[PDB]
């Protein structure tokens, strides 16, 4: 089941409705392993392999008319398992346009608003 | 026009298998199946300050790796 894929997938297109699926289904399998990786492997689940590319990055990539909601719910899950440290202030890990956080790309998509 | 004249009949006097490759080639479009048609990259400079909608990548320079 390749979530991140799905979710990838869901925020580009950006159903809310989608995304939340995705959103309940990936907590619950967090809390079926409870053991020590409870902040890392989640990242995990958020990072991409290659790129060091969150979610977050990808939602900031392709805007869309129903966004705010979009990361909205984002952070709240963020803030849910403690891991918004982490997650905000990740950059771009990749060495090409290395250090890149995706706030970044929000004063680039001159979005100051959700910035 | 007159360099222009000229560079044509060089190539028309050319019946290589054209290993001078001017382009980038068979370079995807947006649509699923028609992943052909080479293209042409080129730079624009400040006006029309606004969000971008339409775009193909995640913005690099040049092609990764």
């Amino acid at each position: 089941k390749r979530l991140k894929k799905r979710i990838f997938a869901a925020v580009s297109e950006g159903c809310v409705e989608e995304l939340r699926e995705l959103l309940q289904d990936l907590q619950d399998l967090c809390r079926r392993r409870r053991g020590l990786d409870v902040p890392d492997f989640l990242m995990h689940k958020l990072t991409a392999s290659d790129t060091g590319k969150t979610c977050l990055m990808k939602a900031l990539l392709n805007i869309n008319p129903n966004t705010k909601e979009i990361v909205r719910i984002l952070l709240a899950f963020a803030e849910e398992n403690d891991i918004l440290d982490r997650f905000i202030n990740a950059e771009y890990t990749e060495e090409a346009y290395e250090g890149q956080t995706a706030l970044n790309i929000a004063i680039e998509r001159r979005q100051g608003d959700i910035t | 026009l007159q360099r222009a004249r000229t560079i044509l009949e060089f190539e028309k006097m050319l019946p290589e298998w054209l290993r001078s490759r001017f382009r980038m080639g068979e370079l995807c479009k947006v649509a699923d199946e028609d992943f052909r048609l080479c293209l042409r990259i080129n730079e624009v400079k400040w006006t029309e300050w606004k969000t971008h909608v339409s775009f193909l990548n995640e913005d690099p320079g040049p092609i990764r790796r």
